């Protein structure tokens, strides 16, 4: 799910960039360091909404570093995934553990009893593929995956989802 | 260069990675080339601020 | 923001302390030495110290002095505000 | 070398403030721990890499 | 602020519509003023990516069928973001394939039709994002949606979708 | 207070009694290997940015 | 048949395996003798108590004794208490026949080495099915 | 070399919060239950599982690793066992404290 | 293994330098080996080479000299051990006590 959230970073800027442009190297910085991270608290940050009006307030020098530290506040689009989410994405690897769907910046694992009973792996194909009687699940192909738990760490988001319920799996 | 054998001299090279670097064993490789942002730990010199204290 | 005393009642000494003027060297003298802009012209000096008292000299330090108030509160001085007589 | 407590109470005195913290901390033992924002205990398990 | 120690917390759960503690209904901005969880879908997390994406390219700069679209945005995103963009690459190629409605005017239609319901931020940005023929379909795919909205509005509401949809 | 005397009696009654303490003095800061809010540390040291663009 | 958790100190720089370690021990440093980097910090060099882990193996016991202030009822029950573990009974029999072994190897004037390889020969010797209908003294003049 | 970088932010100690272990925390917080009052296995080479020096609780050897965060003897802070104790006993430092709350509340019904 | 960084070179045969010889800092003056149990690996360094561990004795760090007398006796349990006595002269400085 796309979300526009209010977020709150602190960046650190090194003593050679406290000069009449360090402003800008904060907004360059907030896009290095922000635009395609991923937080568990708040899903990947995506892009930063409104870049010309960023809040920078008065950094703080560290005591011993030498460094400032500045609170940023700005405004983002976030993914972030919830278990029992319905989403579509396409196939980018297959194994006997089950497929990959990507979905935006997210890769959600699909096992395999997770997984209609008809479906079967079979490697023998090139590309290797999930075969059964209506529909064949291979790399690049469009699977409607539901989302059936996220476990999310403090900079890294995996979730784990499912093909088994109806008006799921192949498109 | 000098070595931490000879004062003035120099003991460790500290790279910005936080790598240190003993210069006994690194002559080996011959001299280091310093880059901005290094720490060399040498010797204190003269004019260096130091505490002086007596107990009790 | 309550705890941001505004400039026009700032009840604080207009004077730098000595405890500030030793915080502002050193602060200014470490950010030297890991290569910062020098607002101050140098006929000659390599120590940062004695950069940074160049710098304080000529009021060229771009750092205020947030002083805390027993009870939470704050007052906001600039280093080039701040008499140097001490 | 023993820096103790009347060094510390010197030091005090003189409001060195910076210098007592790098003799207690980068002098002698500094740690790093990772404490949780829940319980203030020093019990989390942290795989750095 | 008072103590804080372990207290039992809602798993988060999208067909609960319990979207954990910083997704809440409720939002606070910047400026301590209240709003309303933004929840976008497809096609509207596309046209906003992209319209912050042209406003950065003409900030430096100062100081259509789904191939093209694809290479325009590429080559945009290469030139108006920095390093590390990995994931927004996938994430702008992933909204070009999965939009169903192209151009603002479309997303327009779409916003002012799915606000009549009083609907979940989350479940129209969920109607907006799947294509869903029959009322039972969105029912299931959306478990929050029932007992929320009668089929009879349903079915017209997934009708009046599927309308405006280019190509 | 425990640093002065009856350490261990003094942590005790803190545990029963759920003592709250705001690292206000010289010896919790001690204790914690953090700079103290004395002398030196009675202030913060801010950038400025106002300052800054006209410098140059 | 467990988990390596084995730390092996190279250098990354040189690569060369196995490495030239020398261990600044006055410095408190590891360091490459190639290269001079680095590797480990800060390394170590009464508050506890010794014991020897061959004569007893792993048996880590306490005493109970009088103190500066102490009441004899205390002592006497606790030491009552303690007496009655069934755990600690089998060892103790080792260390009762260890004791009688220094008492004969000390109204013998023999020197301490004997009196240990004598404990040793016990310990290793006992609990086994051939040394069951053979008196003690037999095996105690015997270790000796 | 120093201690390796961490992802986690770094804070100064604000306050510290005084208080007792509940036996449900101690318990949660354990990362291991000790349950031999030996050190090391019969062969005298590794530590015990289970045992006072389990090597779940930390490493205390240059050579050796933490097998709860697989960290060396310089970066692991040490983790916590928990014994279960058959029969609840009094803490040593509380008692003259528990004595005056049995003083002040019935024996009975605890008002 | 676990051989110290001074200099053996001094050593003879049964680990005990002759007297009259001139030693200094780090070096070995009792050079003395004990055997090692398999399955304990340090720093890698451990190979089936190494069947012994260093246990030797190094001068004083700050002091240096000639080794004055080395005499080889037993104790009262029969075990070998030595002393090894080492000369120096101390002739005033500016740190003296008088
Ligand atoms: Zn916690
Ligand atoms: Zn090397
Ligand atoms: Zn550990």
């Amino acid at each position: 799910m796309f979300f526009i959230k209010d977020l709150s970073l602190n960046i650190t800027l090194h003593p050679s960039f406290f000069g009449p442009r360090m402003k800008q190297y904060l907004k360059t910085k907030l896009l290095e360091e922000v635009e395609g991270s991923c937080t568990g608290k708040f899903g990947y940050i995506l892009c930063v909404l409104d870049y010309d009006n960023i809040d920078i307030q008065r950094g703080r020098i560290l005591p011993t570093d030498g460094s400032a530290e500045f609170n940023v506040k700005y405004r983002a689009v976030v993914f972030k995934p919830f278990k029992g989410e319905v989403v579509d994405g396409t196939v980018v690897s297959c194994s006997q553990h089950g497929f990959e769907v990507q979905v935006g910046p997210m890769k959600v694992f699909v096992t395999k009893h997770l997984m209609p009973q008809d479906l079967t792996f079979n490697a023998g194909s090139n590309p290797p593929s999930y075969q059964s009687s209506e529909d064949v699940i291979t790399i690049k192909s469009r699977i409607r995956v539901k989302i059936e738990g996220c476990i999310s760490q403090v900079s890294s988001i995996h979730a784990i989802g499912s093909i088994k319920e109806d008006y799921l799996g192949a498109i | 260069r000098n070595g931490p054998n000879e004062h003035p001299g120099a003991k460790y090279v500290i790279r910005d990675s936080g790598d240190r670097i003993d210069l006994r064993y690194s002559k080996r490789a011959g001299d280091i080339q310093l880059q901005y942002g290094w720490k060399v730990e040498r010797h204190i010199m003269d004019n260096d601020p130091v505490l002086f204290n007596r107990q009790p | 923001k309550e705890k941001a005393i505004p400039k026009d009642q700032r009840a604080t000494t207009p004077y730098m302390t000595k405890y500030e003027r030793a915080r502002i060297l050193g602060t200014r003298a470490l950010q030297i030495s890991m290569n910062a802009p020098v607002f101050v012209d140098l006929e000659g000096e390599t120590d940062p110290l004695r950069i940074a008292m160049k710098e304080l000299a000529e009021k060229k330090i771009p750092l205020v002095i947030r002083r805390y108030l027993p009870d939470g509160s704050f007052e906001d001085w600039s280093v080039e505000e701040l008499i140097v007589d001490l | 070398l023993r820096f103790g407590e009347m060094e510390r109470d010197c030091m005090i005195a003189h409001g060195a403030a910076s210098f007592l913290k790098e003799r207690l901390m980068e002098a002698s033992d500094a740690f790093r721990v990772h404490i949780c924002g829940i319980c203030g205990l020093m019990t989390v398990i942290a795989k750095l890499n | 602020r008072r103590r804080r120690l372990k207290k039992v917390e809602e798993e988060e759960n999208a067909a609960t519509l319990q979207l954990g503690q910083e997704f809440q209904l409720k939002q606070i901005n910047h400026q301590g003023e209240e709003e309303e969880l933004i929840a976008l879908n497809l096609s509207e997390a596309r046209l906003v990516i992209k319209e912050a994406l042209v406003e950065r390219r003409r900030a430096f700069k100062r100081s259509e069928t789904r191939e093209k679209e694809l290479e325009s945005i590429d080559v945009l995103l290469e030139q108006t973001t920095g390093g590390n963009n990995k994931d927004l690459k996938n994430t702008m190629q992933y909204l070009t394939n999965f939009s169903r409605f192209r151009d603002q005017e479309t997303v327009g239609a779409v916003i002012q039709l799915l606000k009549s319901t009083g609907l979940h931020p989350f479940e129209v940005a969920q109607l907006g994002s799947l294509a869903c023929d029959t009322a039972d379909e969105a029912k299931t795919l959306i478990p929050s949606l029932n007992n929320k909205i009668s089929d009879d509005e349903l079915e017209r509401i997934l009708k009046e979708l599927s309308n405006l949809e280019t190509l | 207070r425990c640093s002065f005397e009856e350490t261990v009696e003094i942590l005790f009654e803190a545990g029963a009694s759920a003592e709250l303490d705001d690292c206000r003095g010289v010896s919790e800061n001690v204790i914690l290997g953090q700079m103290a809010p004395i002398g030196t540390g009675a202030f913060d040291v801010m950038i400025d940015e106002e300052s800054l663009v006209k410098y140059m | 048949r467990g988990p390596n958790l084995n730390i092996v100190l190279t250098c990354p720089e040189c690569k060369v395996y196995p490495p030239k370690i020398v261990e600044r021990f006055s410095e408190g440093d590891v360091v490459c003798a190639l290269c001079g980097l680095v590797l480990s910090d800060k390394l170590v060099d009464r508050v506890g108590e010794a014991s020897n882990p061959l004569l007893d193996g792993n048996n880590l016991s306490t005493r109970i004794g009088k103190g500066e202030t102490t009441d004899m009822r205390f002592t006497k029950e606790l030491n009552k208490a303690q007496g009655k573990n069934v755990m600690d009974k089998k060892d103790n029999e080792v260390q009762a026949a260890f004791a009688k072994i220094t008492m004969l190897c000390d109204a013998a004037e023999l020197p301490k080495i004997v009196k240990d390889c004598a404990k040793e020969a016990y310990k290793l010797c006992h609990d086994e099915k051939t040394l069951k209908g053979k008196s003690m003294e037999s095996i105690m003049a015997a270790s000796i | 070399v120093g201690q390796q970088y961490s992802s986690a932010p770094l804070r100064t100690v604000k306050e510290v919060q005084f208080g007792l272990f509940s036996p449900e925390e101690v318990r949660a917080i354990s990362v291991a239950k000790i349950r031999f009052p030996e050190t090391m296995d019969e062969t005298q080479t590794r530590a015990k599982i289970g045992g006072l020096n389990d090597p779940r609780l930390g490493s205390i050897d240059r050579n050796l690793k933490c097998q709860t965060c697989q960290e060396g003897m310089n970066e692991c802070p040490g983790h916590f066992g928990h014994i279960d104790l058959a029969k609840p006993v009094f803490h040593v430092g509380f008692i003259a404290k528990i004595k005056k709350v049995c003083e002040c509340v019935c024996m009975h019904c605890g008002k | 293994l676990r051989m110290k960084h001074g200099t053996y070179d001094k050593l003879d045969d049964d680990g005990l330098i002759a007297p009259g010889v001139r030693v200094s800092g780090e070096d070995v003056i009792i050079g003395k080996t004990t055997p090692i149990s398999p399955d304990e690996e340090e720093l890698g360094q451990r190979t089936a080479y190494h069947s012994k561990r260093d246990a030797s004795t190094p001068l004083r760090s700050t002091e240096n000299g000639i080794v004055d007398q080395v005499l080889v006796t037993t104790n009262q349990d029969g075990l070998k051990f030595v002393k090894v006595r080492v000369r120096t002269t101390k002739i005033p400085q500016i740190g003296d006590k008088f």
